[PDB]
């Protein structure tokens, strides 16, 4: 047994007799360079034999005759294999390859006879941010250390003061917020809408429900403000004058903009 | 000049995707970007390349992009041909392809259009359309360029069809003869691309409340096929071509014919090249949002009493009900719906279900939410039917086959689908909901089609108690008139009462009056009904 | 390939004069089997031809149909030079090929693959009858240049007859249910059946086709004149109605040879459920299935369990059957809302657009050799109930309808999640009165999972801990390693067998093992059955019939499959009797407590 059961080369050499074929088959059907992932070709050759076929069988094929293929591994973490020939095939070349392969297997047989057609090793290559959470502030009524006197009125005596700034500050925030929005609006109406008599309601209801249905929404009257701001920061072309209801807007003439957007 | 116009378009466009389109480097992606797109494409079999439109605008001050947009269909073959001159150089995919086809699909357009904005003036132009799909059609292979074989010369002709009628050469280009006998079509040497036709309809946000939503039919070609799914909101992008329909006769009348031949009857149909269907991700949503608006959120989230500032600012008109308003604010902010171990998946959504005595302003909450919650739907229920509510089966003449109607539930995906008067809805329709409550997905086996569509939809309710108003005398058991399950699946419950008082009814009356006194619209809550939307669209992403 | 005369010669070198392993020509046998069988269809063992000449095999990509059409005519002249009578016997012979390694699933087909050879799996959704297909308009009927007397506008009418007719059966093939990811409608592909392959297949049954992938049009224009309806159609060339690694099954046995498997499986049957071992047990039992046994003597009795789960709000029954949908092999989930009896069972219709008779596999048909999972029974019309009762009794669906006659087979088991009339369990009141389902369909089922929700100060606390930990555990190459292994650590937080092991396990079981019985206890279990009959006549009314007995062995064989015994064991049969007797116990009235002792003689 120990001397002859190791004569199971037929059960592995036959793998080389057909693999290339299906490989060639894929090669002759795939114009993408026929990249191979064993998770598909392995079931294919399995069906081609109906036997259990695992990557170890390809590893034994590599062990017996390592030059007939490339066995590199994909960057995703999968080991692939392609053909060394620079054209498809000449079936006589394939026949001679199978012949020299079985001859190599017989050389292995002789020079070995212990060794049960072991496997070769693989040729391995060498290889806070404004997350607005608040997980602590909700802990408990920790706010118990400061046992101050009526000094709190002191703080409050300044509170109203900041209420003047704070409010106005919030106001400037829109002077800020709306600002960034209009940075795209002079490319919203511009880049698509060259109808000259455009009104206000239509253009607004276009702005809302435009890309402002994505991550960053906006409201209607806010769109009206955006329009008023665009006109004011560019009265050269954009001329808006109201008739009875709704301010009709001008006839577009496509300037360059950021040169004035810097005036935030 | 139009020849050299298209040729200048070619030069400019080849130049654009030639040099870098993205300035970023060392922090984002490499300078040259569409070269990298081509490289990615060459290894695989993408068969099409997407390019930004903003960059096109940023190429030649928009002039190039403007020209591409205004008149587009004239340039589709022009630009598709210009693309080869590039790709032949860098990636030799095309000779190894043995095929020469690339759907140059645009995306990220600056100005979406509601579907009723579609005119004929926009013919042949490029445009983006928001909407809701419905009744997809099965994909069918469509011929693009065919090989006609001469009847006697038997020569090959690379004849191009234009989705109009069988085209055909006139003289056999084989100069051996100039015959006119019908060149024999071939299917083998004929590259055909399958396309799927979906009926898109206008959504609710843009239609004025009270008007029937117009629709249309759009066609998806190339790899864009199968990307649609009944119910999914989409923002298609592509051409606005017209297809001839011989089926238009009679009532219009005057329509002309091609006589100095037969009447050319036409109908509009968008043809979309690219589809987008979306609707720890703060890594995405935040940096996606510009630094400015970060300040606005920063404010509306760093304030201490937001959770209170919010809840008393969800029903500006309604008076009080700080219980229910809370129940709604939590509705629009779903759970996590994260699946379990590969075993099963569990629901992550909330279903508040008000039940109130008369004049409790329970329909106001709905006819508000459905106007403030994104992608929502309001159905009186008793007028509707169970089949309509979950999914409909209907026949289509395209392939003579049965298919799906999205319905309220599927087109209400990822949004609140409010309802009225459950009690009035006979059980025959109460039943059709259950699977859209806990199992979260509908499953249908009718007329041969077996399918299952996931409906991740919050629901609601406003049914009235059995006797209109319910006896305080009686208990609650024999008082709701609804079975155990649908009584359980509602992960809230609000039996709203209505009782007499003075220090309440005076306030309520003053409030309603102030409402009817338009001038006294002091109703301004802290947070507008708009900044609440953006604040949500942020908070929807935490999955604690 | 015009000079291909010499190429046909070179491939006909393999024609007869090839043998192997002590002669015995692969086709020297086939030619005489045809001369004696007259089946006008050659087999082509692709395994051996692949060894013969690589170029010939590879020629199945450029002009594969042209290649095969050249090949089969010379095969015809070959069997004719061997049998000069054979050419006159039949009209023409087309070959068939054995097997390919190309297993492109229906979800994967590209333009590169079309016009080439493809071997696909799937299920026959529905089929049609024989067509006399059309196939100077030879088969155009859309191309008429000047062949009309009034050709300006006065229309000339061609007939649709006197034209060549090909045996033509258009079969719809769809992706295997269960494998279809949730949400996506399964693809449809029209495969074509011809002279030898006509009617060789039914719906509801697994198939594997080997035909080419044509881009052919259909003359049913229906859209525009010079525009037929183009379908990417598979042309069938061979049909197969029908593995894993050795040490796989080896360690598999190593596990299944333990003593805890019959309960480790249970405790791993449900990933995220607390309690309900009894219901999980019945789930596992009707999941594994038992060995069926045809009976030409009296009536074929299937060995397939049918669990009815009389649920109650709150108890995770629909989650159980959803798990089952995922884990089992042939799950067909269908709820009693979109019942439409025509849908559950098979039906036969005429299509309005093409005026063609088709018959479409139903949920029971689409589930054959698997599990059909239905729920909300009491929420479906009674006619659905009647049709399903019929199907369960005959475990199949005969049909003899307008223009068609056949008998589909629907072995597939049924799991059913119910809901008692009105609300919950009223009381210990009888199960029948507690549900609006008919006694016949009740007896059609064997196992009745009676679940109940009851308030408890403690058991609910532990259950709650469990559920909360469940919602806690829910939520490059080395990152994927660290992720897969962490998912497996969570697979081990539910300590018994991981899932993938268990689905491979159920596949292995329902494939290989087919246990049987010994004479020893079958008459002593009939003794126990008689004792049950006396405890049931002491109960007044009761459905204790042959079904109630046969269920016992039908469950014990499943238990043997669990143990992989090939023959029933003692402890397994005792488990079976326990499950059946107490499932019965639950159905009964107050007597239940008395019953706990009355029929206790077993335990
Ligand atoms: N709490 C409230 N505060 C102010 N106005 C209210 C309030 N409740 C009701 N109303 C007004 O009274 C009208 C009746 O409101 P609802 O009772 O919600 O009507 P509804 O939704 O049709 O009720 P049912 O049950 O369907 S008949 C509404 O138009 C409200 O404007
Ligand atoms: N042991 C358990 N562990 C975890 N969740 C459980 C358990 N038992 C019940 N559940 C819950 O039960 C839910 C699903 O129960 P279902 O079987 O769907 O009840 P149900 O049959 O749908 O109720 P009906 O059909 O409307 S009467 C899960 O989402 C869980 O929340």
């Amino acid at each position: 047994s120990i001397l002859r059961l190791q004569d199971a080369m037929k059960f592995v050499k036959e793998l080389f007799t057909v693999c290339e074929t299906v490989l060639s088959l894929n090669a002759l059907s795939r114009s993408t360079g026929v990249p191979p992932e064993l998770h598909v070709l392995l079931p294919q050759i399995s069906s081609m034999m109906k036997r259990k076929i695992v990557q170890d069988d390809i590893l034994k094929l590599l062990t017996i005759w390592s030059d007939a293929y490339v066995v590199e591994l994909n960057s995703r973490g999968e080991l692939t294999m392609n053909l060394p020939k620079r054209d498809n095939l000449t079936t006589l070349t394939n026949k001679s390859r199978t012949l020299a392969f079985v001859e190599r297997a017989e050389s292995w047989y002789q020079q070995v006879i212990s060794s049960n057609s072991k496997t070769v090793l693989s040729s391995k290559v060498q290889t806070n941010s404004r997350y607005l959470a608040n997980s602590k502030e909700n802990f408990m009524y920790k706010e118990k250390m400061p046992d101050s006197q009526a000094n709190l009125m002191d703080r409050l005596r300044e509170r109203e003061r900041r209420s003047a700034a704070l409010l106005s500050q919030r106001q400037k925030r829109y002077q800020q917020f709306l600002a960034m929005k209009m940075t795209q609006v002079f490319d919203i109406l511009f880049s698509l809408t060259r109808g000259q008599p455009y009104t206000e309601t239509y253009l607004s209801s276009l702005i809302v429900d435009s890309l402002q249905d994505s991550n960053n929404p906006i409201g209607t009257k806010e769109a009206s403000e955006i329009l008023a701001g665009l006109q004011g920061i560019l009265p050269m072309d954009i001329s808006v004058h109201q008739v009875d209801g709704g301010l009709k807007v001008y006839r577009w003439n496509s300037l360059d903009k950021n040169r004035f957007s810097k005036l935030l | 000049v139009d020849d050299v116009t298209g040729e200048k378009v070619r030069e400019a466009f080849e130049q654009f995707l030639e040099d870098f389109s993205v300035q970023s480097t060392d922090t984002g992606e490499v300078e040259k970007v569409y070269r990298a797109q081509i490289e990615f494409m060459k290894i695989y079999d993408l068969n099409t390349i997407y390019i930004d439109y903003q960059h096109l605008s940023m190429r030649e001050n928009g002039a190039l992009a403007m020209a591409i947009s205004e008149q587009y269909y004239r340039f589709l073959p022009f630009l598709q041909k210009g693309l080869r001159r590039v790709v032949r150089k860098y990636a030799p995919e095309l000779l190894n392809t043995s095929e020469r086809v690339f759907q140059i699909s645009f995306f990220n357009l600056p100005t979406v259009h509601r579907i009723r904005d579609i005119r004929s003036e926009k013919i042949g132009s490029l445009l983006s359309i928001s909407g809701t799909v419905t009744r997809t059609s099965e994909v069918r292979p469509e011929l693009y360029k065919a090989s006609f074989t001469c009847d006697m010369c038997r020569a090959i002709v690379d004849n191009v069809e234009q989705s109009f009628k069988y085209t055909e050469p006139t003289f056999c280009p084989n100069p051996s003869c100039e015959n006119r006998a019908f060149w024999t079509l071939n299917v083998t040497r004929s590259r055909f691309l399958d396309w799927q036709k979906v009926r898109i309809q206008e959504n609710a946000n843009e239609i004025p409340t009270g008007s029937m939503p117009r629709t249309l039919d759009v066609i998806l070609r190339g790899d864009s096929v199968e990307r649609a799914k009944p119910g999914d909101r989409c923002k298609f992008t592509g051409v606005e071509i017209v297809v001839p329909d011989v089926t238009q006769l009679g009532l219009p009348g005057v329509k002309p014919s091609s006589t100095l031949v037969r009447d050319l009857t036409y109908k509009i149909s968008f043809l979309a090249c690219h589809v987008i269907s979306i609707g720890r991700d703060q890594e995405v949503f935040l940096n996606s949002l510009s630094s400015d608006e970060i300040n606005e959120l920063k404010e509306m989230v760093k304030d201490e009493h937001i959770y209170d500032k919010l809840v008393r600012s969800i029903a500006p008109a309604v008076f009080g009900h700080e219980a229910v308003k809370k129940g709604i604010l939590l509705q629009m902010l779903g759970g996590v719906h994260k699946s379990t171990v590969e075993g099963i998946k569990l629901r992550g959504d909330i279903n508040i279900c008000v039940v109130g005595d008369p004049s409790t302003s329970k329909s106001q909450f709905l006819k508000y939410v459905v106007g403030f919650a994104p992608r929502s739907v309001y159905t009186s229920g008793k007028a509707s039917s169970a089949a309509g509510l979950t999914a409909a089966v209907v026949r289509d003449e395209e392939g003579g086959d049965y298919t799906i109607e999205a319905g309220a539930l599927m087109l209400a995906d990822n949004g609140i689908c409010c309802i009225d008067e459950f009690d009035k809805m006979d059980i025959s329709d109460q039943v059709a909901i259950h699977e859209a409550m806990e199992q979260q997905t509908i499953s249908i086996a009718k007329a041969g089609i077996h399918a299952t569509l996931n409906a991740r939809t919050s629901i609601l309710a406003a049914a009235n108690p059995v006797g209109g108003r319910y006896n305080r005398k009686l208990s609650l058991r024999g008082n709701l008139n609804m079975t155990a399950p649908i009584m359980s699946r509602f992960d809230l419950f609000f039996v709203i009462l209505d009782d007499c008082n003075e220090k309440i009814d005076t306030e309520l009356a003053s409030h309603i009056v102030d409402l009817h006194m338009k001038r006294d619209e002091a109703i301004e809550p802290p947070f507008s009904a708009e900044q609440l939307r953006r604040y949500i669209k942020y908070a929807r992403t935490f999955k604690p | 390939p015009n000079v291909s005369r010499t190429i046909a010669r070179e491939l006909k070198s393999f024609l007869l004069e090839y043998t192997d392993e002590t002669g015995r020509s692969v086709y020297g046998a086939r030619i005489r089997t045809l001369g004696e069988m007259n089946s006008e269809s050659l087999e082509v063992n692709y395994r051996h031809l692949a060894e013969s000449k690589a170029i010939l095999a590879l020629f199945l990509a450029k002009c594969p149909e042209e290649m095969l059409k050249i090949f089969d005519l010379v095969a015809m002249e070959a069997t004719e030079l061997h049998y000069p009578d054979y050419a006159r016997i039949h009209s023409e012979i087309h070959v068939r090929i054995s097997d390919f390694p190309t297993i492109y699933s229906l979800r994967e087909l590209r333009e590169s693959n079309l016009s080439s050879l493809v071997r696909v799996t799937g299920v026959v959704t529905r089929r049609t009858g024989v067509f006399p297909q059309l196939k100077q308009d030879s088969n155009e009927e859309i191309r008429i240049s000047f062949c009309t007397n009034c050709k300006s506008k006065g229309p000339f009418r061609v007939n649709g007859e006197k034209t060549v007719y090909r045996n033509y059966q258009r079969v719809t093939l769809q992706e295997a249910p269960g494998t279809v990811p949730p949400g996506r409608l399964p693809r449809h592909r029209e495969v074509i059946l011809l002279a030898d392959l006509v009617d060789v297949s039914k719906p509801g049954e697994e198939v594997e086709v080997t035909g080419i992938y044509k881009n052919n049009y259909d003359g049913n224009l229906n859209a525009k004149n010079g525009f037929p309806v183009f379908a990417t159609i598979i042309e069938a060339n061979s049909i197969k109605r029908r593995s894993w690694t050795e040490e796989e099954e080896r360690e598999f046995r190593k596990i299944s040879r333990d003593r805890g498997i019959i309960d480790k499986i249970i405790s791993s049957m449900a990933p995220s459920i607390y309690g309900h071992r009894d219901i999980k047990t019945a789930v596992a039992c009707s999941l594994f299935g038992g060995v069926p046994k045809n009976v030409n003597g009296k009536h074929s009795i299937r060995g397939d369990i049918n669990v009815l789960l009389l649920g109650d709000p709150g108890t995770a029954k629909s989650q159980i059957l959803k798990y089952v949908e995922k884990t089992a092999h042939r799950a067909v989930f269908a709820t009693g809302q979109g019942a439409s009896a025509v849908g559950l069972t098979a039906s036969v219709r005429k299509d309005p657009i093409t005026k063609e008779w088709t018959l479409e596999g139903g949920a029971l048909v689409l589930a054959d050799k698997g599990v059909c999972l239905i729920d909300e029974f009491d929420k479906m019309n009674d006619q659905d109930r009647t049709s399903i009762h019929e199907a369960m009794e005959q475990q199949s669906i005969s049909i003899s309808k307008a223009g068609i006659v056949t008998t589909l087979q629907a072995r597939c088991s049924i799991i059913a999640a119910a809901n008692p009339n009105g609300g919950r369990y009223n009381s210990t009141l009888p199960l029948a009165q507690n549900v609006s389902l008919t006694e016949p369909i009740l007896s059609r089922f064997d196992i009745l999972c009676v679940v109940r929700d009851l308030v408890d100060e403690e058991a609910d606390e532990r259950l709650a801990t469990f559920v909360v930990d469940s919602h806690v555990r829910s939520h490059q190459l080395n990152a994927r390693q660290r992720r897969l292994q962490r998912q497996r650590k969570k697979e081990e937080e539910i300590s018994p067998i991981p899932q993938e092991l268990l689905m491979k396990y159920i596949h292995y079981a329902r494939t290989k093992i087919y246990p049987k019985l010994h004479q020893m206890d079958m008459d002593k279990v009939s003794r126990v059955y008689a004792d049950l009959r006396r405890e049931s006549i002491s109960t007044g009314s009761f459905p204790i019939t042959v079904r109630h007995l046969e269920s016992i062995l039908r469950i014990a064989e499943s238990f043997a499959k669990m143990r992989l015994s090939e023959f029933v064991s003692s402890y397994d049969l005792d488990r079976a009797i326990k499950v059946v007797v107490d499932s019965f116990v639950d159905a009964q009235k107050v007597s239940v407590r008395r019953q706990l002792r009355r029929s206790f003689a077993i335990y």
